[PDB]
């Protein structure tokens, strides 16, 4: 029945994950008690993809993970806190101290088996498991360190299941600690090996969008998260609602990932949130760099593949025409050796508070700008071995950092190979 | 331009108008199918071996 | 914004057309192998017609008619005229020609014998030989066509010299036939000697360049002067004595092949520029020599013609934000 | 009477198969419950329509059809559709997860675990046949199941039914109505593996059906439902000789005899006319000469190409409706003097003609208008090689960078099979050429 199993690790992961379930629970007519109260059977046609059916109640197939209880205690008392299965809250007490080694090797190792037990119980009750999705940040310790540990354990036990991630990349503009480039560099290599899709959500881009476009003088993490939950809703629209597409995770990945390591996507959304947008405006916005959440200029690279889903009632002859006009405008920014690498899909159901919207999924080589940014911040500290004691104190060796640095530089050069090809 | 072989029936008729004159065995299939399954098994074993080396490192840290 | 690609860098005509398109600001050139184009300035040989018109939502146009080679190869033209009832072997404006492989060897000699007391001079070409004896022509070849050499050409004075007329013809996507108002005569600088020496028999621009430049600049006489000469010397106009026949020949050739090459209801569209080569005899009868599928232009006329191509052939399909005579049919 | 078993593979094959069997029932007067009043031999008979339908003691006429898909959503629409009573469970075979547009997944990984089951359900139908002719196989080129599992099935059918003929109805990939990018790989892979095993294949390019639906039916954005009802009409025209009394193409062997002189060149071009919108209140009914002339307009072909710049090897005209030989010959003579129709020097320059007086049947509430006469031309022209050139070129662009190749290698396929299939196609393109061909 094409089930998906959702995991959210750490502070960031649980806070964007909670908002994701709030958004789609509303789209599917599920209330904070898990009871259906919608006006269309389309809301329920693919409800099983993300929800288990209990007293006619729908329970998210979601596992909430953290190494400290704070953020999950806040989720349990949040708006939709009661719909999550209580047994799927798996948390420790010591915290991860924004330390990848604590999440990946010490504190996280003590908790990981417990998480996998819940993952197994959820996977066992799946008629046909599509795969997994993980929400997390790469700049902390739990989501980054333990999240990538979980991904490695899940691939060992489920090697033939898709693993996709929504990964929040750190930025000095929106930063908690200076060690974030260390944690992100260590995590990226894990994702290079063990995920089929990784949506690169850059906090720098989310901030710039909140400040310059949405005119929010002082964005909060909550403001950044409204952009993420909205993007996640769109990216999963074709899996959750009937329409043109009925592809599972594997088929979606096959047509988007031409090379196994270049699976890091630049997501986008339009309209950025009374005048309903025209189709030309939706199309022009979702290709504008200002609507992209990776803080990479697509004009500095080339698209390997592009997928875009349009939601709402609209003329699709008009969308096809506009997609042609924007491709002509950006003709030199698409590789010429993957024919017909720009695909479009439709869903009649729009998201809440919008008559129509569009979600952009780009597999662009410009994403190398993000990895180069992280690599430069990494090296700035690693030249002087600054703040390394937090990691060597947990058993890590200098060599592991040198290898992560080289792996990052190899990833960047592989993108530059296909940007010139 | 001659008409030939005109056949008529209750449902229709047919004719011709000439304008001018001028495998692998089951065994070999099962072999190739099994050869592909073993390449899958070998690649999967290399993944699990690679992951097992990762488990060793985690214990050493 | 419109897009186009260039696949024949050796084309002087369409090198100027690409420059003109770029200079409008509404045209943007892409790379040779980019398939998402509106206009293809394709190559001469093995143009991939089978890959045109299959890009969603793109109207595609190419500067060559698939199948027009049957008119622009010397051997194919002979076969086209003799086998097509529209033209027929009784064609009056095409010299008696025969195809010979290194075929029509028996029938060529039969008419050669019937001549032997008519003048019996022939020319074979695909590399050119003119001889009175057939055996020299047949043995010289060892694909070619043997064509009756016109022994009584119209000779310009002063000079007593030979020439041929080049006419440029544009056929657009609707199969409108446009004759460029301006032609050119490629004249011979040496005097015509009816008595091996091919300086005064062959009127090619290269053969003369290699008395050159004496009478007119570059052995290129244009219609204005050639007209005035016909009025002063022979008391007639270029229109009445020659152009009427030229227009008739151009229309006959192109309407004959229209059903074979027309892109009227095709998934892609074609246009093409042709170079018709004519010869005039002393009685002011026009003869078709050959048709060129990838012709060059005269230096003075590049600007005017290339602009005409864009206006009638390109902008006709892809509008933006006359020098031609329309041969109606 | 000799039976034919239809096999529908993948989403495209299943949905097209469902549209054909709907039309078949309407043409033969079979009701959704399977009852056929006009049939008086209850529970048996060797009539022409029995080549596609078996009969039960209760009077139900059951299609000799097997539907196979690696995921259930599409075949479930048959189990619950209008003609659910027509089939029975043993004819519908579903997996749990699909090939994900991956040939290797359909042929090797998932195909190995279901191939034996499919052959068993096919054997059950073959056991009810007094004299089986062979199989009609419906599938797409682009789908992982339509491409991967079909080629495996065709291999085993040549083993278990070495004497039976096999005809294909293949959907050629069009990006207008596809959200995939790997279909050039799957098309070349399945054509290479299936070529030796197919006697005659009818390619249908979704691009052509799409534009015919837009231009002639005034459908702004044709759906798969629109495309399939038009495709079913053309399939019906091709199989009508097998289901009705007649003398032309009365068995699968005649298709090869009349359309395929060279075995590898077994892809006839189909052209259909007239396609008339049902929204048009009244339309001027076209004459035999007009619909026959329309068989040579590229806009009406199932694959867009230019037969003027190729050579014919065979040409069959299949008329349905008010048509008589006199008007057919009159039209042919006129069309010879206006169209470029060149045959190969080693074939006769003629037309085999079949007429069935029953006019085309249309689905009530569909997009097609009823017409008094229609024609489907089957011509084996080398111009259809333009479709291979297009596909092979898209293959070359991606494979030069090994784009997406890891997906196929990851399922057990070897990189050598890619070049092995591409070289076979390069030879196929040359075979067509040998047959068809500053100043
Ligand atoms: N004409 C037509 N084409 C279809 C239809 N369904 C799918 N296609 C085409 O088939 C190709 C995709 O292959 P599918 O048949 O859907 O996939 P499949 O055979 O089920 O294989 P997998 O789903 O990958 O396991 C695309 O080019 C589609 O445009 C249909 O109902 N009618
Ligand atoms: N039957 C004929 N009678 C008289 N002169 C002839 C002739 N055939 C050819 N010529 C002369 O020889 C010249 C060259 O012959 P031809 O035109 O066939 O070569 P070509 O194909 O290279 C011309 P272009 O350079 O435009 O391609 C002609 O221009 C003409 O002057
Ligand atoms: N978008 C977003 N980013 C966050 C949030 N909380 C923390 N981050 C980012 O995540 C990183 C800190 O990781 P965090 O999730 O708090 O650590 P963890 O709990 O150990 O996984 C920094 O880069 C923060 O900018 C949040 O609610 N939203
Ligand atoms: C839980 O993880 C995911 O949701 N992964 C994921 N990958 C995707 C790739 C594409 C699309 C589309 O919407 C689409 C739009 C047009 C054409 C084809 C596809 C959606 C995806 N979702
Ligand atoms: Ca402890
Ligand atoms: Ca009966
Ligand atoms: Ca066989
Ligand atoms: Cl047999
Ligand atoms: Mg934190
Ligand atoms: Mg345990
Ligand atoms: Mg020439
Ligand atoms: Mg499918
Ligand atoms: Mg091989």
């Amino acid at each position: 029945m094409r089930e998906i199993v959702h995991i959210q690790a750490g502070q960031c992961g649980n806070q964007i994950g909670a908002k994701f379930w709030e958004v789609i629970s509303d789209e599917h007519g599920i209330d904070p008690t898990g009871s259906y109260h919608g006006d269309s059977d389309l809301q329920l046609e693919r409800i099983n993809v993300y929800y288990n059916e209990a007293g006619n109640k729908y329970v998210p197939r979601a596992i909430l993970v953290d190494l400290e209880p704070g953020t999950m205690d806040s989720v349990r008392s949040g708006p939709f806190g009661q719909i999550f299965r209580p047994d799927n809250f798996v948390f420790g007490q010591s915290g991860a101290g924004n330390n990848w080694a604590k999440g990946h090797y010490t504190e996280g190792a003590e908790l990981v088996d417990s998480v996998l037990d819940v993952v197994r119980k959820e996977s066992e009750s799946c008629d046909c498991l599509q795969g997994f999705q993980l929400t997390h940040s790469l700049g902390g310790g739990t989501g980054s360190g333990m999240g990538t540990l979980l991904i490695s354990k899940i691939r060992e036990e489920y090697p033939d299941r898709i693993m996709n991630t929504f990964s929040v990349m750190p930025s000095p503009k929106v930063s908690d600690t200076v060690v974030e480039p260390y944690n992100a560099t260590l995590s990226v290599h894990q994702l290079v090996e063990n995920t089929d899709e990784t949506y690169c959500i850059d906090n720098e881009a989310l901030y710039d969008i909140c400040f310059r476009t949405l005119k929010l003088t002082t964005p909060t993490y909550g403001d950044l998260n409204h952009l993420v939950s909205a993007t996640m809703s769109g990216v999963t629209t074709c899996l959750r609602f009937p329409g043109q597409l009925n592809a599972d995770l594997r088929k979606l990945a096959v047509n988007m990932v031409p090379f196994p390591r270049l699976h890091f996507f630049m997501p986008g959304f339009a309209p950025l949130t009374y005048r309903a947008l025209t189709v030309p405006e939706l199309t022009q916005q979702m290709f504008d760099s200002k609507n992209m959440m990776a803080a990479c200029d697509p004009r500095h690279g080339r698209y390997l593949t592009v997928a875009a889903i349009f939601r709402g009632r609209m003329s699709m002859k008009e969308v096809d025409e506009q997609m042609l006009n924007v491709q002509n405008k950006n003709s030199s920014y698409f590789v010429e050796w993957i024919p017909n690498n720009v695909k479009t899909a439709v869903c009649d159901i729009p998201p809440r508070g919008l008559k129509m919207s569009a979600t952009f999924i780009g597999n662009s080589t410009a994403i190398q700008e993000l990895f180069k940014r992280i690599s430069e911040q990494f090296t700035a500290m690693f030249r002087r071995k600054a703040f390394l004691h937090w990691y060597t104190g947990e058993g890590m060796d200098e060599m592991e950092f040198t290898e992560a640095e080289s792996n990052m530089n190899d990833l960047v050069s592989e993108y530059q190979q296909y940007q010139d090809a | 331009m001659e008409v030939i072989e005109l056949n008529k029936c209750t449902s229709g008729q047919s004719f011709e108008v000439i304008l001018k004159p001028p495998d692998p065995s089951l065994e070999e299939i099962q072999k190739k199918l099994e050869a592909a399954e073993e390449r899958r098994k070998y690649q999967e074993a290399e993944l699990l071996k690679h992951l097992a080396e990762k488990r060793e490192h985690e214990r050493e840290v | 914004m419109y897009t186009f690609v260039v696949r024949d860098e050796n084309s002087s005509v369409y090198a100027e057309v690409s420059r003109l398109l770029l200079a409008t600001g509404q045209w943007k050139r892409l790379r040779k192998d980019n398939p998402r184009f509106n206009l293809m300035l394709g190559e001469r040989n093995r143009l991939p017609f089978g890959r045109l018109g299959h890009e969603p939502g793109l109207v595609q146009l190419v500067n060559y008619y698939r199948g027009a080679d049957k008119l622009c190869r010397k051997a194919s033209l002979v076969k086209l005229i003799k086998t097509s009832p529209e033209l027929s072997e009784s064609c009056t404006w095409f010299p008696e020609s025969y195809v010979i492989y290194p075929d029509e060897r028996e029938v060529f000699l039969a008419a050669y014998n019937r001549r032997r007391r008519e003048g019996n001079v022939w020319i074979a070409k695909s590399g050119i030989l003119i001889s009175s004896e057939a055996s020299e022509l047949l043995d010289f070849i060892d694909v070619h066509v043997i064509q009756k050499y016109l022994e009584k050409p119209l000779l310009l004075e002063p000079g007593h010299r030979k020439f041929d007329i080049r006419s440029w013809v544009l056929v657009d996507h609707l199969y409108n036939i446009y004759l460029y108002r301006e032609g050119v005569l490629r004249t011979s600088s040496e005097p015509y000697n009816s008595a091996q020496d091919k300086t005064c028999h062959l009127t090619n621009h290269c053969i003369q360049k290699e008395n050159y430049g004496r009478y007119e600049e570059g052995n290129e006489m244009f219609f204005e002067e050639f007209n005035q000469y016909l009025m002063d010397a022979l008391n007639t106009t270029l229109e009445n004595s020659i152009l009427l026949q030229i227009k008739h020949i151009i229309r006959s050739c192109l309407m004959c092949i229209e059903p074979a090459i027309s892109t009227k209801h095709l998934h892609y569209q074609s246009f093409q520029l042709f170079g018709f080569d004519f010869m005039v005899d002393e009685e002011l009868k026009v003869w078709l020599i050959e048709v060129n599928g990838a012709p060059a232009c005269a230096q003075k006329l590049y600007a005017e013609l290339c602009q005409g191509i864009v206006d009638v052939a390109i902008s006709s399909v892809f509008p933006l934000a006359s020098i031609f005579i329309k041969l109606h049919h | 009477m000799r039976e034919c078993i239809s096999i529908h593979v993948g989403q495209a094959g299943v949905q097209i198969g469902n549209a054909c069997w709907e039309l078949y029932c309407l043409e033969h007067g079979i009701q959704p419950d399977g009852q056929m009043p006009s049939d008086k031999t209850i529970g048996g008979g060797d009539d022409s329509f029995n080549t596609f339908f078996s009969e039960t003691g209760a009077g139900k006429h059951v299609p000799r059809a097997v539907f196979v898909d690696l995921e259930p959503t599409v075949i479930d629409e048959v189990r619950t559709g209008t003609y659910r009573q027509l089939f029975h469970p043993e004819q519908l075979i579903t997996g749990k997860e699909d090939a994900a547009n991956n040939y290797a997944r359909g042929h090797y990984t998932i195909g190995k675990e279901i191939i034996d089951l499919v052959l068993d359900r096919i054997r059950k139908l073959a056991d009810q046949c007094t004299g089986l002719q062979g199989f009609l196989v419906f599938h797409s080129f682009g789908g992982g199941t339509g491409s991967g599992f079909t080629s495996l099935l065709m291999e085993r059918l040549s083993v278990d039914y070495g004497k039976k003929s096999k005809l294909e109805f293949s959907i050629y990939p069009a990006p207008q109505v596809s959200t995939a990018v790997v279909e050039p790989y799957n098309s070349i892979l399945t054509t290479h593996t299936t070529l030796e095993h197919s006697d005659c294949a009818f390619m249908v390019d979704n691009e052509a059906i799409y534009d015919i639906c837009r231009r002639n039916l005034d459908i702004e954005r044709p759906t798969y439902t629109n495309l399939n009802r038009l495709i079913s009409q053309i399939v019906s025209s091709i199989t009508a000789s097998l289901r009705f009394d007649g003398a032309l193409n009365v068995d699968l062997t005649e298709f090869q005899t009349n359309l395929v002189p060279y075995p590898r060149i077994h892809f006839p071009l189909a052209t259909y006319a007239p396609v008339i919108s049902a929204e048009k209140a009244y339309h001027e009914q076209l004459s035999v000469a007009e619909i026959t002339n329309a068989c040579f307009e590229p806009a009406n072909q199932m694959v867009k190409c230019d037969p003027r710049h190729g050579k014919y090897m065979a040409c069959c005209l299949l008329y349905r409706g008010d048509v008589v030989p006199k008007d057919v010959n009159a039209a042919i003579a006129t069309i010879k003097t206006k169209r470029s129709i060149q045959f190969v020097d080693w074939c006769p320059t003629g037309f085999k003609v079949g007429i069935n007086y029953q006019p085309p049947t249309v689905v009530p509430g569909g997009d097609l208008a009823k017409v008094q006469r229609a024609v489907c031309m089957l011509s084996n022209t080398t111009a259809i090689a333009e479709a291979w050139a297009r596909l092979d070129h898209k293959f070359d662009l991606m494979y030069a960078k090994r784009a997406f190749v890891h997906w196929y290698v990851g399922e057990g396929m070897e990189e050598g099979e890619f070049s092995e299939a591409r070289e076979d196609m390069a030879a196929l393109e040359k075979d067509y050429e040998e047959v068809g061909v500053e100043e």
